[PDB]
DNA sequence: TGGAGAATCCCGGTGCCGAGGCCGCTCAATTGGTCGTAGACAGCTCTAGCACCGCTTAAACGCACGTACGCGCTGTCCCCCGCGTTTTAACCGCCAAGGGGATTACTCCCTAGTCTCCAGGCACGTGTCAGATATATACATCCTGT
DNA sequence: ACAGGATGTATATATCTGACACGTGCCTGGAGACTAGGGAGTAATCCCCTTGGCGGTTAAAACGCGGGGGACAGCGCGTACGTGCGTTTAAGCGGTGCTAGAGCTGTCTACGACCAATTGAGCGGCCTCGGCACCGGGATTCTCCA
């Protein structure tokens, strides 16, 4: 029994995001089409807040993917900051940014 | 003994605190505030010990997301120090007291 | 003894406001934002309990603060839905 | 109206009509129409009524109750068409038994609409007689500088006897002989008898300013009241009114100030004109707006339309040409006609292809032909010369070449797009600017860019730049600014300012053509007498061109245009027949051709020719009289096998 | 005792992008939340606009039309150019 | 065919219940045509949420009462609440 | 012959708002009380904005209510104003107010 | 003269309109740099809802942006404009 | 002749357009800029003649919440006209420039 | 220092157009069964949460001080409001096509729906390793004097 | 101005340590087949609505000029807030105990999907009379200069 994200070439379970998809009362009626697309979407946008993950966290010179890795992550981007604006985040805190006045005379 | 420069022990709390991110408001005086404001709205509420956490960090990075902005229009005044007409001017702009 | 409203003590918005960013403060922000905390809470602490009001629980959970911050316009991450 | 009547002319209609002329007045669809007429023969109505659509097989009105509600009211109007037309029967005979009292004679017949009353030579030789109300002198009040023709002077007493009456009149003469000198000419003869006003004349702004020449011209007696101006400032001429200190028995307003404005409504409501006179009130040839209802509101003992085209076969038209003519028949209430009106032409339907209809509109013709007066030039003959030009080598060199530029491969080859569109690509085609360029080809060759294609605009760009001719950075966009413009422009911008002088003049290229040569014998046309011209030309790039070809070898001095249409003219057109410091003004077709000037400029030349009889033949008549002492004659320029030459009509006739 | 997220995933995608890092539980979490908000977010997007024209269906040109309207642009230009690449492969089966 | 739906004769109506000498233009009938039907929208969007969050698949009277609490400001809420359990009252006993 | 909102003894039409629900997709079952309770709160708040309009347009004594008449009404009382908050209105104009310091000499 | 064919449009909201604009919103007295800075907020705001409701049209497998359309795009942002059919 | 006091006229166009509601930005100089930026972002496309509307008054009132916010920090630097560091205050704190 | 002078509110009048009522009509709300399952409840548990309660120590609380920043005053001039002349380009109306819009008829295929299957994914159980943290440790940075 | 002590900060190693990672059973959720049936293609149609052109107005932009007023700038001055020490105190750690109750299975059932015919409520349209815009005339009123 081929996978369906197999033959897609994917990672996400597609069968579970079907499986939403119907039960989640966006219509009455799914295209088979439908849910790989979304599949593809979302491998991409949860890989690409991580890529840039990682790079902060090698940076900080440790392995593991913190929270502080993710607020930098996001803040950092901009066209990913503005997806993610008025979302706030866990445990993540606020980039480092002086303003210009704040330095002593 | 050797007094520091004022603002220059300040200044260094600010790249300490930026790049740190622990909470900085103490649990146990956070927690007795949210059951005062609780049975003040309905009466014999308990609460799960991570739902406060959330609502911790709910109002301190709305909070940051106040000052962070607040010290915007100090430095529009021409001004170093926030006053309580600064913060007046953030929620009338943001969309409370419109 | 005290207030809990002033259990959010001086020390700690003063250093709140080193994470926002602020050099020097004035002392009449101390009984403003309490002001404005307070007004905060009693938007979200009142939608938490009015979802599990409806799940006609007796207890908070911290999957409804999530759902009281959604329709706040400020949603949050990192605590599961 | 008989509704009993009523339901019997729909009886025979239904089994007689066919499947086009039962949607012809129905309106619907070729396939209801042939369902209709699948159940058909129709004893009744109510075999009628039984017609419905079959419900959708498994793979909100009924069709009988639909045809047969619509076309009882069409038959409801059609009796309603007869009631005015037998009752304009009635008033059309009284005209030509007037006319018939003068002892005239028509050359027109009632089924071509018109009338046509020559001339009265039978009058001039045998005389008056005591029972004729015909005046065979000009009017008195009238200018004695300004001889009326005999054409002329019928047409202000056919314009009187219809003033007699109680009609209202259709003076509906072709334009350019003299329309607007027979109303100023009426109104001197409405002057001859103590009728003084107040009257109306609503002419639009491109003829605001040929009638208020002509009113000083052809009668200074006539009080002329100016209804024009800003807002504010006509409100001191409606104070200049309300205030009566001066009477006048003429008022002149566009169609634009007589509707738009309640002010300007209730004040020409509240002066009560004698005469109405409508120059080109082409919104009554429209019965279904607000702007016809504007036009008949204001009130008038007597109506006149000007307009040089005849009654066309148009219901629509014809219709809304019956209610003017025809008194208290506009204040009655015409609510059988919407429905006739509201039809609107379409692929599948028309109303004017109706058999009934087509019937009556011959019938419509018939009666209103007594009201309508248009006399023809060749009744009342300018002789007509048609002159072909020779060829020159430099026109037939683009015009050779025009059949490849011209030619695109796209019809009787298709482009790749979206979905199959079978039709659109015949619809980019028929385009209209490859004919007026191939019309422009005809024309005077240097409008083409033929002498600074594209390197000697790039000399202008920066040798305009040291100027006050200096933006931010216009370099390449000046210069593209300079890319479409043609190159007489393109002289045009490098003689009149003097910025760039290398290249103003090319030799001299307007002289190289050969409409111009032949103009060169038009000029020679000038010389052995005082034969001063009108040059009609029918673009501004052309008369660009042509007050240029005057640069080389008779003097110009005033370029004749069409767009002096804000205040009346006259040192444009009174300082003129002189020698040859003033020869040579070019008309054109924008110009007012509803007024003409001093018949003595006989030799009138046309540099373009017409494609519609709008303008074929205002250019052609300007100095059309029949009391003219020399030899008159109209020109026109033909060149080899243009289609300039094509569009004047050379295919084949008909034998019927 | 039963539930359901996506945390072998997410650290799937990242063993296949950064093989050599960690991650914490609490980053799971986060990324768990990310997941349900996106997935949130559009699918109320191809509701709509479903609902907009009615169409009974949401298919594969509806998420297209979202994924275009919600995310900004040069994220848009990537993702719109993933899915069609990733139904193609789909196609052939 | 065409047809469209839509609630201005019953806002019209209720304009006439509560003022009898009040007329209303057509552009500002389609505010309330609009403006009911964001409200329409709102509420209904409240309860896909809430009938999803205690993983019901009905919409009963609890839920809309749930929502606007929820959605509306206090006040406006207090008499709105109200405003239906009197209702759904006058339904209970009807029938 | 009574219809449900006849026997609501209420003006807002039950029947289309539960029609409404079905194919909104905004869940798989309606109760009976819900659309009920739907268009009663509808009826109360479509009622409390126009209640404002009519005596905003008795100011002017204009009997037909001007949009320009309910953009004043919704953004004068507080409570609806935080309802309508991120909504312009067409034709909608803003309230008077300008503020204290551009007046002229106090 | 065609000079503009469709680029200085963003001239078209001009000196005058925005001094009338903002006495609309209350401002007393405006310095002579502010037209230049609102013309670029306005554009971008509309390089928003364009590039919104074209996205909505396109998807609707036609060319003519409707009505509703462009309130469906003002959603989006969440500014909700009334008394357009929606 | 008689020159009125600076400001006194302006302040009089306040109250005469906050009373008004009429469009205050003509609508064949909106609607030429709207085809230019739509064919920017795909051709061959058409309005209809009530889009556009909508289109103006999703602007305007946009501009008027926007200036009638600029005013607000311009009071708050204790001036009476704004610069164009107010209006980049205002979309800053608005969440545009944040 | 009140008196002139621009803008204003009040109003009689016109009138107009459009909201509004009458009527047809239609299709869709209502009624009425009938099925079934989704939810209400009864019960249980175990667990997560409350609360004591003592220790402790970091942090809050309180305080001098000084100094800088903030508020105020004066000044200055630069800039933009205010009106006037010009001109332009918007508004307006019409008159065009005409191609895009909406509808229907028609099919089809594709997707819900059911069943079977079976392993992909999950709860839990280990383990080790990154990582947190002391701690020397050297090294950078601000502070003030000469 | 540079020196330099004082203060702070990353380095670097060493030692926990628990949290992440893999592994294993298990099961339920997802894949495959099949089928209805209807939702959508689609192509045709047709009618409308858009748009492109033209003209002709004229309110409206626009240019300029002046002047005066608000903005910046500098000064002063003083206040209230940083900054450190010392003292208090309570936050938090980590146990302890208890217990509502949150979450779960289990059982009916009662309410709502469903389809059918029903039948009138609403909706498209068409009048028509009157609110409202104008508008000009008319008295009032604020605002600038004595």
């Amino acid at each position: 029994a081929k996978s369906r994200s197999n033959r897609a070439g994917l990672q996400f379970p597609v069968g579970r995001i079907h499986r939403l998809l119907r039960k989640g009362n966006y219509a009455e009626r799914v295209g088979a089409g439908a849910p790989v697309y979304l599949a593809a979407v979302m491998e991409y946008l949860a890989a690409e807040v991580l890529e840039l993950a990682g790079n902060a966290a090698r940076d900080n010179k440790k392995t593991r993917i913190i929270p502080r890795h993710l607020q930098l992550a996001i803040r950092n981007d901009e066209e990913l900051n503005k997806l993610l604006s008025g979302v706030t985040i866990a445990q993540g805190g606020v980039l480092p940014n002086i303003q210009a006045v704040l330095l002593p005379k | 003994p050797h007094r520091y420069r004022p603002g220059t022990v300040a200044l260094r709390e600010i790249r300490r605190y930026q790049k740190s991110t622990e909470l900085l408001i103490r649990k146990l005086p956070f927690q007795r505030l949210v059951r005062e404001i609780a049975q003040d709205f309905k009466t014999d509420l308990r609460f799960q010990s991570s739902a406060v956490m959330a609502l911790q960090e709910a109002s301190e990075a709305y909070l940051v997301g106040l000052f962070e902005d607040t010290n915007l229009c100090a430095i529009h005044a021409k001004r170093v120090t926030i006053m309580p007409k600064d913060i007046q001017l953030a929620r009338r702009i943001r969309g409370e007291r419109a | 003894l005290r207030d809990n409203i002033q259990g959010i003590t001086k020390p700690a918005i003063r250093r709140l406001a080193r994470r926002g960013g602020v050099k020097r403060i004035s002392g009449l922000i101390y009984e403003e934002t309490r002001g404005v905390l307070k007004v905060f809470l009693e938007n979200v602490i009142r939608d938490a309990v009015t979802y599990t009001e409806h799940a006609k629980r007796k207890t908070v959970t911290a999957m409804d603060v999530v759902y009281a911050l959604k329709r706040q316009g400020r949603t949050l991450y990192g605590f599961g839905g | 109206i008989d509704t009993a009547a009523l339901k019997e002319e729909v009886l025979k209609y239904m089994n007689r009509c066919s499947t086009q002329d039962l949607a012809d007045m129905t309106g619907c669809t070729l396939a209801e129409a042939e369902f209709m007429v699948a159940k058909r023969p129709f004893p009744d109505l109510e075999s009628a009524l039984v017609v419905k659509q079959p419900r959708p097989v498994i793979p909100k009105t009924p069709l009988g109750p639909r045809l047969v509600g619509i076309c009882m009211e069409i038959m409801r109007g059609y009796f309603v068409v007869d009631a005015l037309i037998r009752q304009c029967e009635q008033l059309g005979g009284k005209i030509q038994r007037g006319i018939e009292a003068w002892g005239l004679s028509n050359t027109a017949t009632s089924d071509e609409g018109e009338t046509s009353l020559v001339n009265f030579d039978q009058m001039k030789s045998f005389g008056t007689p005591a029972n004729s109300s015909f005046i065979t002198t000009p009017p008195a009040s009238f200018s004695p500088d300004i001889k009326l023709q005999d054409y002329q002077i019928i047409g202000i007493n056919w314009l009187y006897l219809l003033y007699e009456l109680k009609l209202a009149g259709i003076l509906a003469d072709e334009m350019g002989l003299g329309k607007t000198c027979q109303t100023i000419a009426f109104f001197s003869l409405l002057m001859d008898k103590n009728i003084n006003g107040p009257h109306l004349v609503i002419a639009p702004a491109s003829t605001m300013e040929n009638w208020l020449r002509e009113f000083a011209k052809f009668c200074p007696k006539l009080k002329i009241e100016l209804y024009y101006g800003s807002q504010v400032e006509r409100e001191e001429i409606r104070e200049r009114i309300n205030s009566n200190k001066d009477s006048y028995n003429v008022m002149l307003t566009t169609y634009r100030l007589a509707a738009t404005s309640k002010a300007d409504r209730l004040f020409l409501r509240n002066q009560k004109f004698n005469v109405c006179v409508y120059d080109e009130g082409h919104y009554l040839k429209n019965r279904a707006s607000e702007r016809y209802r504007h036009l008949m509101s204001i009130p008038a003992d007597f109506r006149v339309l000007l307009t040089g085209t005849p009654l066309q076969n148009n219901l629509k038209e014809l219709i809304s040409l019956l209610a003017f003519i025809l008194p208290h028949v506009f204040d009655y209430g015409l609510k059988s006609l919407d429905v006739i009106f509201t039809m609107k032409k379409s692929p599948e339907s028309d109303f004017e292809r109706a058999l009934l209809s087509e019937q009556r509109v011959s019938r419509a013709k018939m009666m209103m032909a007594p009201f309508v007066l248009r006399r023809k030039k060749s009744q009342v003959l300018k002789t007509r010369i048609i002159e072909f030009c020779e060829f020159s080598e430099e026109e037939r060199r683009r015009y050779d070449d025009f059949a490849s530029k011209q030619s695109v491969n796209s019809l009787l080859v298709m482009k790749t797009n979206l979905d199959t569109n079978a039709n659109l690509a015949k619809k980019k085609s028929t385009a209209g600017f490859v004919l007026v360029q191939l019309r422009k080809l005809a024309d005077h060759p240097m409008l083409f860019r033929i002498h600074y294609k594209d390197d000697i605009l790039r000399q202008m760009a920066k040798a305009i730049m040291n100027e006050p001719q200096y933006k931010k950075a216009n370099e390449l966009y000046i210069f593209e600014d300079m890319q479409y413009m043609s190159d007489i422009e393109l002289h045009n911008l490098c003689c009149k300012f003097p910025s760039i002088n290398s290249f103003q003049l090319k030799d001299e290229p307007w002289m190289d053509a050969t409409k111009v040569r032949k103009l060169k014998k038009l000029l020679t046309n000038a010389v052995e007498n005082g034969d001063r011209v009108v040059l009609f030309s029918q673009f501004t790039q052309v008369l660009d061109i042509l007050q240029l070809v005057m640069k080389s070898l008779n003097l110009k001095f005033l370029r004749f245009d069409g767009s002096t249409q804000v205040d009346f003219r006259q040192d444009l057109i009174d300082q003129f027949y002189a020698d040859e410091s003033i020869n040579v003004f070019l008309l054109s077709t924008k110009a007012g051709g509803f007024g003409i000037n001093l018949a003595c400029a006989n030799m009138v030349i046309l540099y373009d020719v017409s494609f519609n009889p709008f303008d074929d033949l205002q250019a052609e008549d300007r100095a059309h009289r029949v009391g003219q002492k020399k030899e008159v004659t109209v020109y026109k320029f033909v060149v080899k096998d243009t289609i300039e030459e094509h569009i004047q009509r050379l295919a084949n006739a008909k034998i019927a | 005792k039963r539930k359901e997220s996506y945390a072998i995933y997410i650290y799937k995608v990242l063993k296949q992008v950064h093989p050599d890092t960690g991650i914490s539980s609490k980053a799971m979490s986060i990324m768990n939340s990310f997941v349900n908000d996106i997935f949130e977010r559009i699918a109320a997007e191809a509701s709509r606009l479903a609902h907009y024209n009615k169409r009974s269906t949401i298919t594969s040109r509806e998420i297209q039309t979202a994924v275009r309207l919600l995310l900004p642009g040069e994220l848009a230009k990537h993702a719109v150019s993933e899915g069609t690449k990733a139904v193609t492969k789909y196609t052939s089966s």
